[PDB]
């Protein structure tokens, strides 16, 4: 009987530790997973405005190899 | 001991704060200033309103709280306020931009930002406390703060202090007094992240509250400021147990136990009674009798939904102010005789009844007459599912065209969240479905 | 605070610019000196939104004035309002666009758009918390249409976490005779759908025909056009610059109106040009947008609308009801709740009580479909094609430009005909 009580005490510490590292581990991963994605967005955004800028280089050099 | 810290999150959540923490104020004769000239113990005590109340040794009692908003706009009202003596500078957290009806900001973006602030705040609190009862979470559902910033929140919390038990007192959209279109979406978002962690929800139907103040107080046209204080009441109703002592008095936590029958299943319908005007209370006494067949009367509800077409699994009577034992158990034996009041087959029919001697009190200028006893029954009911079902449709209209959800992938967010988040109150729904059927 | 940075490029920019400032300085009761002189506080409340605060109580625009040509940049300085302007954030140039849009955006402007930065740089690094930029222009010239596009991407670079507005005037000839405009739109279109988060569709079709037809004003001058356009950016910023039931931003703004990115153009409208009923009816009316554009041949996505003046507030409630039961279709029905109202207090000069309207309606493809019927008609001839590749441009970017309007107007279209089920 004392064996059997220590393991259900002992039960319950280690779902209470299971839920809290879990939940530390979920969100951490939620975390990271949205700041990739957050910035992989600003990034592409930002590229295509690059791509802008290369294009206005493009315009203004074909301007002066018409003269 | 037996602590209770209050979170106040957001617009909804501090402004519902504000009144809340005023109705306490005037409940326990406490002063703008903190003094509490009827408290003896002058710099500490163990009496039943330092559950809600800290003391320092200059005399003042300061709330257990803290008041937390991403924009600055609505804190500051508190800060400049008739109440600003009351908090701690340290209390009223806030930052310099919202979440802009986003669940995403309020949760990643502009959360992540003041989130270890918040839990430092609320850990110099529980570290003031000899026995940390739980925690009581102000929130809407709409907002981006409300919803993203809460979720965020209740995940730390259930992180930093375990199992302890975290209650909630959520602000349910309505179409009258919105403020967003995306509201369905941060409401199903939060509910789905929240569920874990939370112990038990006291969800508020924001059109519920707007039809009694037009119904009950005849106010044309309800403001914050109109629906806040009716809230409070009935947050003052719930929390009342554990401000005061009595002979009657049953703690919320007992309550909880016939409330909760499995760990999902923790949303209490709540429903409040008597909602008067002075003008019509004024030479009109309502009973024990009348209150309580009150709140079976759909239209006094915190929540727009229909009981007497669906089951019950806890009926639970809290009353305050002139109220006996000898007239609620005759009230109560005349209403189970004429209503459509049916339980589930695996649980037992009784009411618990709980009563706080202490009489009911208004705010000055207010719209609700002062009456002599009141009652707030919490009952669980499958027709609060109700309410999930007429929010995940309107989930469901938007989310089937993917409208409006580029505001949330532009802040990191994946669709699987949406789908996930869905699904998880597609199985809340058959839940309630699950409970009520009769056993083999 | 929460600071909006202001910007107006080319004539017609200046112009409504201007306006925009006489008159929402007049709503604060500030003077052209800059000091305060008003009577209450709800004026001062959420002022600095768009003003700064200098020594001496002196309240100064967060504007930025732009045009390639310096001539309008005295008729601004000198005309009202003008000693209220902060002089370094006059940006102008000696060439002048002569209404093309390769000068404007590759050439001419892309040679002044530097120190234009500097400055939008300088106003933006002092702010508490910056929201984002509002945009005046129109897209029938070559400066505030170039070169404001131009700007704008610009911008956004150093910028990208930050809101993008404009107040867009579309070309008609029924007010400029010039005949290379629906190039100078068409292209401006295809900087716009990718590049800003919300645009309010200012139609010069729209507003001849309301001052000619309504007002009984034939041979309208650009001084009517802009009272009514003064009217419609007043009402439209009116939930940014006050304090309300509920406070308003640029980007609460962009959520709660754009459900798909591209689709960010609004249709605005005014009321009246009286008692409750009225106003409601009249801002649903046809004649009363400022887009050239028949909501009740398309759907709305959403709508908001403010109601200025002490009135019923009740009455306003039950009556907004009212419309989307009477005209339920127009609405779509799988983005429930897609009206809201707005209630403002104080009302605008001269009116005991006006409603302005903002739409995100599908009928909007109509204004783009006249504009690409016009751009069209010029481009199958090339005429006056040599104006722009001799800025080095190539036809295909006037044909990626024809083809993006064109895809806007057909996507428009797709959730016009889409259903719940
Ligand atoms: N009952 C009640 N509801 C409120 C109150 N204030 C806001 N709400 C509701 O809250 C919802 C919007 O959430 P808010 O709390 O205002 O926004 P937030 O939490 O500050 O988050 P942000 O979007 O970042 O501003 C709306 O549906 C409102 O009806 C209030 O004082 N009382
Ligand atoms: N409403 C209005 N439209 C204008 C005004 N001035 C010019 N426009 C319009 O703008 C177009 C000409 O562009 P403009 O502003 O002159 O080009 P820019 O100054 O070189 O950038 C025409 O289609 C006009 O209808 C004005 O004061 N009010
Ligand atoms: O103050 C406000 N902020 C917002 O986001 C606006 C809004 C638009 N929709 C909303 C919805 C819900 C709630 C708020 C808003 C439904 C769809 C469109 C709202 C507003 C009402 N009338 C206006 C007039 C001018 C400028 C802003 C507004
Ligand atoms: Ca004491
Ligand atoms: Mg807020």
């Amino acid at each position: 009987k004392r064996e059997h009580e220590r393991e259900v005490i002992q039960k319950a510490i280690e779902e209470n530790n299971n839920f809290i590292k879990m939940a530390k581990e979920k969100l951490a991963q939620k975390m990271e997973s949205n700041k990739e994605n957050r910035e992989a967005h600003l990034a592409a955004m930002l590229e295509r405005l690059q791509e802008k800028d290369k294009h206005a280089e493009e315009v203004r050099k074909n301007k002066e190899l018409k003269e | 001991m037996r602590e209770c810290i209050s979170i106040h999150v957001g617009q909804a959540g501090v402004q519902i704060g504000n009144a809340c923490w005023e109705l306490y104020c005037l409940e326990h004769g406490i002063q703008p200033d903190g003094q509490m000239p009827s408290d003896k113990t002058i710099g500490g005590g163990d009496d039943s309103f330092n559950t809600f109340f800290s003391e320092t040794g200059a005399g003042k009692h300061v709330p257990r709280a803290v008041f937390v908003d991403l924009e600055p706009t609505v804190i500051d009202e508190v800060r400049t306020g008739t109440y600003r003596q009351l908090f701690h500078p340290e209390q009223l957290i806030t930052g310099k931009e919202d979440a802009a009806n986003n669940y995403a900001r309020g949760h990643y973006t502009i959360g992540k930002e003041i989130i270890d602030l918040v839990l430092d705040r609320i850990r110099k609190l529980a570290d003031q406390c000899t026995g940390l009862q739980g925690f009581l979470v102000f929130h809407s559902f709409g907002g981006g703060t409300g919803s993203g910033f809460t979720s965020l929140l209740m995940e730390r919390l259930s992180v930093d202090y375990g199992k302890k038990s975290k209650l909630e007192f959520s602000i349910y959209p309505a179409p009258q007094v919105s403020t967003a279109v995306v509201e369905p979406y941060n409401s199903i978002l939060t509910t789905h992240t929240t569920l874990e962690h939370s112990d038990c929800a006291f969800m508020v139907d924001n059109e519920a509250i707007y039809d009694i103040c037009r119904r009950n107080l005849d106010i044309e046209r309800p403001t914050y400021t109109n629906l806040n204080r009716l809230i409070s009441q009935i947050v003052s109703s719930i929390t009342a147990s554990l401000r005061f002592d009595g002979a009657l008095n049953v703690d919320l936590t007992e309550f909880q136990t016939n409330l909760v029958p499995y760990p999902r299943i923790h949303f209490p319908l709540a429903t409040y009674a008597p909602v008067i005007s002075a003008e019509k209370a004024y030479h009109e006494q309502l009973s024990v009798a009348e209150i309580t067949n009150a709140c079976f009367e759909p239209a006094n509800q915190m929540v727009k939904c229909d009981p007497r077409h669906g089951k019950y699994m806890a009926c639970c009577l809290l009353y305050r102010g002139d109220v006996v034992p000898k007239d609620v158990n005759a009230a109560i034996a005349t209403i189970k005789t004429k209503r459509s009041i049916q339980f589930v087959d695996w649980c037992p029919t009784g009411f618990k009844v709980g009563i706080n001697y202490q009489p009911p009190t208004v705010v000055p200028g207010g719209d609700l007459a002062k009456v002599q006893r009141a009652v707030c029954m919490l009952s669980n009911t499958t027709a609060i599912a109700e309410a999930w079902a007429r929010l995940d449709h309107k989930f469901d209209l938007m989310y089937a065209k993917r409208a409006f959800v580029h505001w949330y992938v532009g802040e990191g967010m994946e669709e699987g969240e949406f789908s996930e988040a869905r699904e998880d109150m597609a199985a809340l729904e058959k839940d309630y479905e699950e409970v009520g059927v009769d056993s083999v | 605070m929460r600071e909006i940075v202001h910007i107006q490029a080319g004539q017609c920019g200046n112009q409504i610019g201007a306006k925009f400032w006489e008159v929402i300085s007049d709503e604060h009761g500030i003077d052209p000196t800059g000091s305060y002189h008003g009577d209450s506080d709800l004026q001062l409340e959420r002022i600095n939104v768009y003003y700064n605060e200098a020594t001496g109580n002196k309240y100064v625009p967060r504007a930025i004035l732009v045009d390639l040509e310096p001539g309008t940049m005295d008729s601004v300085r000198s005309g009202p309002f003008g000693q209220i302007f902060r002089p370094d954030n006059f940006v102008f140039g000696q060439s002048g666009a002569g209404n093309n849009w390769a000068k404007g955006h590759y050439t001419e402007g892309a040679e002044l758009v530097d120190s234009v930065l500097d400055v939008v740089r300088k106003e933006s690094e002092s702010c508490d918390c910056l929201q984002g930029f509002q945009l005046t222009h129109s897209l029938g010239g070559g400066t505030g249409s170039g070169m404001g596009t131009l700007l704008i991407s610009k911008i956004r670079e150093e910028y990208p976490d930050r809101i993008m507005n404009t107040f867009s005037v579309m070309p008609s000839p029924k007010v400029s005779d010039t005949v290379v405009e629906p190039y100078n739109a068409t292209l401006s279109v295809h900087q716009l759908v990718e590049n800003t988060d919300e645009t309010y569709c200012i139609d010069n079709e729209a507003l001849y025909d309301i001052c000619f037809r309504t007002l009984k004003l034939t041979t309208p001058t650009y001084g009517d056009l802009n009272h009514l356009v003064s009217a419609t950016m007043s009402g439209v910023t009116t939930c940014l610059r006050f304090p309300g039931q509920l406070n308003a931003d640029l980007r609460k703004l962009a959520v709660n109106m754009v459900p798909f990115p591209r689709l960010h153009f609004f249709m605005p409208g005014f009321a009246p040009l009286l008692t409750v009923p009225e106003l409601t009816q009249q801002m649903f009316d046809s004649k009363n947008m400022m887009a050239a554009c028949d909501p009740r041949h398309g759907r709305y996505l959403t709508v908001a609308a403010i109601f200025r003046g002490r009135m019923s507030m009740k009455e306003v409630d039950e009556q907004m009801l009212n419309v989307q039961n009477k005209n339920s279709s127009y609405f779509v029905e799988w983005i429930p709740n897609n009206v809201k109202t707005a209630v403002c207090d104080i009302p605008p000069r001269g009116l005991k009580m006006s409603a302005t309207f903002i739409g995100n309606s599908t009928a909007i493809q109509e204004l783009f479909k006249r504009i690409s019927e016009q751009f069209t008609a010029m481009f199958r001839r090339k005429a006056f094609l040599h104006w722009y590749t001799g800025e080095g441009m190539d036809e295909m970017e006037f044909t990626e430009a024809e083809s993006n309007m064109n895809d806007l107007v057909s996507e428009y279209q797709q959730y016009q005909d889409a259903t719940a089920d």
